[PDB]
RNA sequence: CGACUCUUAGCGGUGGAUCACUCGGCUCGUGCGUCGAUGAAGAACGCAGCUAGCUGCGAGAAUUAAUGUGAAUUGCAGGUUGAUCAUCGACACUUCGAACGCACUUGCGGCCCCGGGUUCCUCCCGGGGCUACGCCUGUCUGAGCGUCGCU
RNA sequence: UGGUAGUAGCAAAUAUUCAAACGAGAACUUUGAAGGCCGAAGUGGAGAAGGGUUCCAUGUGAACAGCAGUUGAACAUGGG
RNA sequence: GCUAAAUACCGGCACGAGACCGAUAGUCAACAAGUACCGUAAGGGAAAGUUGAAAAGAACUUUGAAGAGAGAGUUCAAGA
RNA sequence: CGCGACCUCAGAUCAGACGUGGCGACCCGCUGAAUUUAAGCAUAUUAGUCAGCGGAGGAAAAGAAACUAACCAGGAUUCCCUCAGUAACGGCGAGUGAACAGGGAAGAGCCCAGCGCCGAAUCCCCGCCCCGCGGCGGGGCGCGGGAAAUGUGGCGUACGGA
């Protein structure tokens, strides 16, 4: 009955997903994320798995802010000023 | 007609309120008629009623925040939000002023030994 | 051969830029040569196509002398409709047939206020050049 | 589950939102290569995960 | 297992050397920049000498 | 909420509400029935808003 | 002769090998070398007349204002005193997230000020602004059979 | 992509028959009749966990439901 | 206790180039790719480019319910 | 008993500020193996390397001798060539392994505590007025508040200084 008879057993779910992570990887008895520890301040990151690394970095997402910042450095971060009115 | 933003600056607050309502009402309509079923003249004039509700916010919001600058001009403490919003590392950079502090060493130092501007002769 | 390091000479890069070009750009880029009697008026080569201009067919199967007004200038796939070049489908229905602006020689410029001021501009660039030339 | 929570709840209305099939006029424009949805769903192969 | 004649090796390559390898592949470029920022040293100090 | 529902109802037209009672629907969006007050018919509030 | 099997050729079925194309990679080099409590990276959810994915955007939701340019977008309808694109310095930017009133069901609160009730008389409803830890300077309130001076 | 090979098999839980209807087409859908089974610790009626639109109506029969299907927990439209 | 310069850069922005690779190659990914998909989780992780110059994407007739054929027509070419 | 100081420690939704986290190629600090080699293997080797933790910047770190030398002496730090696969370390086995001088790139020096001398000659904050303010500063008026004598500022630091 190590088998097939035992996978009839699966009705109720161990991790939940995450709501800072967004995967389906909290720990619901354990009260912590084991994708990126949302309890913990600090995102879970270790360098060796550099693929899980690069799924989630600066440049994968829709970097809201950032490249709002990179386009406004090529300006200087004007503020203030607008262009002439015609 | 076709509603622009260079003669809604004029416009007072109170006129353009009773013209954002207007507007909502009858976007609040058109989207009634798209539910039940109509031309298409009401699907499109949508999206006319949608950015000229977007325009008239637009106006308002601007008219506001240069008002309350405008009070805030002169004074000491001013509000987060018309504080200048750079970068995190640029604001809490030294200022002018304090990077221009040069103290009393540095500066009779200077000017009893400034740098000359000399030439040797081959 | 350029000698300037900012300008790509890379054939990907140079199809990219051209199959990619915002709307504005691609107006620039389908620009049509004028007639000789265009070019020995208004001292200007060739300018780019508008919605209202008359135009003949240079090149193609519909080449000839006839002359023939603009309808629309389809953008996207870089070519414009004219009023009688146009050929009949399966059903019986007539659509226009696509011709690029560079087999298309303009006879009448519909000028407008913006039209003048850029073939001034245009004229004035190049009596300038031919001058310093001498 | 009949007592669902509110958020799990807001997740599979976005998935049977985004279930439904491409509509016919989208394969008609000129830089297309959408010929069918290859994301569609089925709740008898494919169980979500949650 | 050694050949019939020759010198005793010990090449130090037992670590991982591949990690940690310089390439002079901006050789001249760097030459470049450095003839750039001594000239425009040389021309902002107009009557100073060059060397210093 | 309801209490803004109700408010809303109210002041956009003129209707008194009896009560509210609000679903969620499985597309996301929240369907909300308003019972108005005995004296007003929703046949001629329906056809004079539009909906017929 | 016939049927079947085997060899070759023609043609017809798979199957996408070769070849030619390449809005893609790899490498080298150059200049610059900037995130965040005024809320980062990331995640969630929404936004198109017809819209699933991608892309873009945030209740002003395939974008607002301004500038440059100057007659389109387009798969189908609809409507020059500036359509579309690019630039982008003004405005805005939902919910989680270092995430910040407590925990994470989105429940339960507290304080102050307004609008509905009242006509401040208390509830109730809606709206607006604060309530995270550590820590620097100053201010207030303080405590000590700590050190004191006077009665 | 072949020989195997149109082969192995489509044999756990007694069982179907007749007439009509729609339909182009019926051993398989529907109706009516007959004969049966589950036999109230059920092949019944309702929940929790789990699944998430599979629930309802119409249309299609391209693909799937190891035969076929006028049927579907299939597909497309709208509700709930 | 402070201090630029010459020095390092496989993260980032914008660029130029190549005795390199040419869709089983080259980054895992030339395409709605860290997407689909599997695992409770940490993580694992693809296949997939070529109509035509222009859709001009085959009007219309004929058998069949239709898939799909026989004519006809577009194209230099449906032996695209 | 009380009043008023000083000192130590609290409470503040007190006024004004700051840190939290992310990327992390390069850099700084710490921790830190086993594969492998030694034809086995324990010292060694892999190796101050991978993994792990913390902290930034546009570069970082270092840095102006408690230095190198023993010569007729040089003179901050950093990087390239060279010294050099050398001195040296090593079950002296496998293997490991610098530094000085020299030629170049660059080159820039300085500041406190302390000892002292000047009525704390110093500094911070809040109120008011003027000027520009999208790097909140300059001038003036406050018998306005505070820090500080348990030491602020000027002169001044090993090359001498007063
Ligand atoms: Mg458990
Ligand atoms: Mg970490
Ligand atoms: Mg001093
Ligand atoms: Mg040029
Ligand atoms: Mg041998
Ligand atoms: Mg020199
Ligand atoms: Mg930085
Ligand atoms: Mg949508
Ligand atoms: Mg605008
Ligand atoms: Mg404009
Ligand atoms: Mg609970
Ligand atoms: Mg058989
Ligand atoms: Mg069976
Ligand atoms: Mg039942
Ligand atoms: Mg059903
Ligand atoms: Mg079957
Ligand atoms: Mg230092
Ligand atoms: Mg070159
Ligand atoms: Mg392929
Ligand atoms: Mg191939
Ligand atoms: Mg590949
Ligand atoms: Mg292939
Ligand atoms: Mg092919
Ligand atoms: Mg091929
Ligand atoms: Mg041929
Ligand atoms: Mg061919
Ligand atoms: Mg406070
Ligand atoms: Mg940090
Ligand atoms: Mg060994
Ligand atoms: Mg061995
Ligand atoms: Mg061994
Ligand atoms: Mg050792
Ligand atoms: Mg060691
Ligand atoms: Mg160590
Ligand atoms: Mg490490
Ligand atoms: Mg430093
Ligand atoms: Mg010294
Ligand atoms: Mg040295
Ligand atoms: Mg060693
Ligand atoms: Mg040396
Ligand atoms: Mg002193
Ligand atoms: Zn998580």
């Amino acid at each position: 009955t190590k088998g097939t008879s035992s996978f009839g057993k699966r009705r109720n779910k161990t991790h939940t997903l995450c709501r800072r992570c967004g995967s389906k990887a909290y720990h619901l008895q354990k009260s912590t994320c084991g994708k990126c520890g949302y309890p913990a301040k600090r995102k879970r990151k270790y360098n060796w798995s550099a693929k899980a690394k690069r799924r989630n970095t600066t440049g994968t997402g829709r970097m809201r802010h950032l490249k709002i910042v990179y386009r406004r450095f090529r300006h200087g971060f004007r503020e203030g000023t607008t262009p002439k009115p015609k | 007609a076709k509603i622009k933003a260079r003669d809604l600056r004029g416009k007072k607050k109170e006129e353009l309120l009773k013209q954002l309502d207007d507007l909502k009402v009858e976007l609040s309509q058109l989207r009634v008629a798209k539910v039940t079923g109509g031309a298409a003249s009401k699907l499109s004039k949508i999206r006319v009623v949608r950015k000229s509700i977007a325009r008239v916010l637009t106006v308002i919001n601007q008219t506001q925040k240069e008002n309350l600058r405008k009070f805030y001009k002169g004074k000491k403490y001013k509000p987060l939000d018309l504080r200048p919003k750079k970068t995190r590392a640029m604001r809490r950079r030294l200022n002018k002023h304090e990077e221009s502090l040069k103290t009393k060493k540095q500066q009779r130092k200077e000017r009893l030994y400034p740098l000359r501007k000399y030439a040797v002769k081959a | 051969m350029k000698f300037n390091p900012f300008v790509t000479s890379d054939r990907s890069k140079n199809r990219k830029r051209h199959f990619n070009a915002p709307s504005h750009i691609r107006r620039k880029i389908m620009s049509s040569p004028l007639s000789k009697e265009l070019r020995q008026k208004y001292n200007v080569r060739s300018m780019p196509i508008r919605k209202d201009d008359e135009v003949q067919v240079v090149r193609g199967h519909y080449k000839g002398q006839q002359i023939g007004k603009v309808v629309q200038v389809y953008r996207k796939k870089y070519v414009i409709y004219i009023e009688r070049v146009q050929r009949e489908k399966a059903n019986g229905t007539t659509v226009h047939v696509g011709i690029h602006p560079s087999k298309v020689v303009i006879t009448r410029l519909k000028l407008d206020k913006d039209r003048k001021k850029i073939l001034e501009r245009k004229a004035k660039s190049r009596q300038v050049g031919k001058e310093k030339g001498k | 589950s009949s007592h669902k929570t509110f958020r799990i709840k807001r997740f599979l209305a976005k998935k049977q939102k985004q279930n439904r099939p491409i509509p016919q006029w989208i394969w008609m424009k000129t830089g297309n290569k959408i010929r069918y949805n290859s994301k569609r769903r089925h709740w008898r192969r494919t169980k979500l995960g949650l | 297992a050694p050949s019939r004649n020759g010198m005793i090796l010990k090449p130090h390559f037992h670590k991982d050397w591949q990690r940690r390898v310089a390439t002079w592949f901006n050789q001249p470029a760097r030459k470049i920049r450095r003839r750039k920022a001594r000239q425009a040293r040389a021309r902002r100090i107009a009557p100073r000498p060059a060397a210093g | 909420n309801k209490h803004q529902i109700k408010q809303a109802v109210k002041k956009l037209y003129d209707i008194d509400v009896a009560k509210v009672n609000t679903l969620i629907r499985p597309d996301g969006e929240k369907k909300a029935y308003v019972r108005l007050a005995p004296d007003y018919d929703a046949l001629d509030v329906a056809n004079k808003i539009g909906i017929i």
